[PDB]
């Protein structure tokens, strides 16, 4: 059950009745018995233990909650500045943070040079020349 | 207190320096400056850093993925890529089935 | 030549077929639970990102401002010739960083378990140790605690050029410019103009 | 009377020997993790090789064993597409020309 | 060309966000003084002949 529980219960929190429509979508987990001997480590880590320290972190987002303690004494330095907490650190710190970076600034400006700028545009040119 | 401050003294001073990288203080969250922001920050620590800056090495004979399985999963396309690799396993065999 | 189609074909087929057969359970949820990770790995990442990209602001030109107050307390002795352009701008720049070493001050005894705590609320147990590492600093302020509270209200006046000449310019100068790296994936040589203009729309590119 | 004062000044001498593991670790934890920060990219790993990411190497295989011994995972992972180019008729056009050609 | 290399993105939380609050540390170094400063406290009048 484990493969699809995984699937599930993060749904399943949602889907008291439904529990007996996913139960018949717990044993397709018993085909990958076999597969388990290696895949029992990821089967939790799919969809719920994998977005906690698997593919939302692979452990990036472990320190991206660290740096901004520091950085929290400048804003707060103009945050207890009430007529500087909107006018500048919200409104300097947070607009590169809302929506834009979220995928692609990962370090101060790098993380797109080296995944966007260095494979996300060359992933493509790797093999639709060579195939 | 001496023998400590021998020992204690540059630790206080020292902090402050990872304190916006506490996490590359803190061993549970070194790892993405050590590896997920790193598959050219561990070009100075080439031998350290095998992780990612040897991928390419790593399709040194796989030339198709060469330029595109290098430094992609290790920031943003480890969500992303997985997805398509079937579709792409899907389809490659239609590239097999042209053969065919 | 009645084998050569499936030769190469089964190579990787027996895979499509296995990714066919694995494909509800955990062979191919790999590539099917990420399927969602297009949102799912980006719930817990992008609050935490944020704390990370609020930081660029910051930890990269706000205290990038520093060069006007770090150069006059370590150029001055090394080199004569910067230290004549050490305490110049200090004057001005860092005039206002004279106010805010109130402010790194008045955070240390106050606002460090306030503030350098808040956002790192699943790693409470990590800045604990570093905030009783900066608590433990109170200590001997325990004797000189009436410089800790009237720092603040001084600051009030001093906010105002605190945030005229020092929390004005450079904080704005890294929002904008980091705002151009990611936009350089598909358009790069035009992308410092579009820097502030085509930051968003980007990422789902 | 200091004495107490005294103490209390030394007790936090001693009391920051439990903080004397929290500044050198971040010199020391960048280096040896070593064993862990392949492993995460090796995950990475476990995508490229896809023509096994959807078997084994994307659970157990490539996202833990090629991390210490990653000499491994070169020809664990360039076999799956080297192949895959070879039988997408790569390392034989010539074949597959005249095959076509003679059509 | 992948010539980025972003330790200085892990230097750039260690280059200059210690000087931010550059007064941290300097409370804890009046703590660890302070035992200094005690023992001097009380070798400051009659154990001023020690």
């Amino acid at each position: 059950d484990a493969a699809r529980i995984s699937e599930v219960k993060a749904w399943l929190t949602s889907q008291f009745e439904a529990v007996g429509k996913e139960v018949p979508n717990f044993e397709y987990t018993h085909r990958s018995i076999t597969h388990l001997y290696n895949l029992a480590t990821a089967s939790q880590a799919k969809s719920q233990a994998a977005t906690i320290v698997a593919n939302d972190f692979r452990l990036k987002a472990s320190e991206y909650r660290a740096q901004a303690a520091r950085i929290r004494e400048i804003l707060e330095s103009a945050g207890m500045s009430q007529e500087s907490l909107p006018s500048n650190v919200v409104s300097s710190a947070q607009v590169l943070a809302n929506v834009a970076n979220l995928l692609n600034i990962r370090d101060t400006e790098l993380s797109s040079f080296l995944v966007a700028m260095g494979d996300i545009s060359l992933r493509k040119t790797g093999v639709e020349e060579k195939r | 207190k001496e023998v400590s401050a021998f020992f204690q003294s540059p630790d206080n001073s020292l902090y402050m320096l990872p304190a916006t990288p506490q996490g590359l203080a803190r061993d549970p969250s070194a790892i993405p400056s050590i590896c997920r922001i790193s598959a050219a920050l561990q070009y100075p620590a080439g031998l350290e850093g095998s992780d990612a800056s040897l991928a390419s090495v790593l399709e040194s004979l796989e030339f198709c993925l060469r330029v595109r399985g290098s430094e992609a999963c290790v920031l943003e396309d480890l969500a992303k890529a997985i997805d398509l690799v079937h579709i792409r396993q899907d389809l490659v065999e239609s590239g097999h089935s042209l053969l065919d | 030549q009645g084998a050569a189609q499936n030769l190469p074909a089964d190579v990787n087929q027996l895979i499509d077929q296995l990714e066919r057969h694995c494909l509800a359970p955990d062979g191919s949820l790999v590539t099917k639970s990420v399927y969602s990770d297009l949102q799912l790995a980006r719930e817990e990442m992008s609050r935490e990102r944020l704390r990370y990209l609020e930081a660029m602001a910051i930890y990269c030109e706000a205290v990038a401002m520093v060069e006007e107050y770090q150069q006059a307390i370590s150029v001055a002795n090394h080199g004569g010739i910067r230290d004549v352009q050490g305490l110049y701008p200090q004057l001005g720049l860092k005039n206002s960083p004279q106010v805010y070493e109130t402010l790194e001050h008045r955070l240390v005894v106050a606002e460090a378990a306030q503030k350098l705590r808040l956002p790192l609320i699943s790693d409470g147990g990590e800045i604990h140790e570093e905030e009783i590492e900066k608590w433990l600093g109170i200590t001997p302020a325990y004797l000189s605690y009436v410089q800790l509270q009237n720092t603040i209200s001084m600051d009030m006046a001093d906010y105002q050029m605190f945030l005229a000449r020092e929390i004005e310019g450079r904080l704005k100068e890294k929002c904008d410019k980091l705002a151009d790296a990611i936009v350089d994936d598909t358009d790069s040589s035009t992308g410092n103009r579009n820097s502030s203009a085509r930051l968003p729309e980007r990422v789902k590119f | 009377k200091v004495i107490e004062s005294e103490l209390q000044g030394y007790l936090s001498a001693t009391r920051s020997r439990v903080g004397r593991c929290s500044a050198l670790i971040q010199a020391a934890s960048d280096v040896q993790e070593q064993g862990a920060v392949d492993d995460r990219d090796s995950f990475l790993h476990g995508v490229r090789d896809l023509l096994s990411i959807h078997s084994n190497t994307q659970a157990g295989l490539s996202t833990y064993v090629s991390a210490p011994a990653i000499i491994q995972q070169i020809v664990a992972l360039q076999s799956d597409l080297s192949s895959l180019q070879s039988d997408l008729e790569n390392s034989l056009p010539d074949d597959r020309n005249r095959c076509i050609n003679e059509l | 060309r992948m010539l980025e290399v972003s330790r200085e993105e892990a230097e750039r939380k260690r280059m200059l966000d210690e000087r931010a609050n550059y007064r941290h540390k300097q409370a804890l170094l009046e703590a660890y003084d302070q035992q200094c400063d005690e023992a001097t406290r009380i070798f400051a009048e009659y154990h001023k002949r020690l």
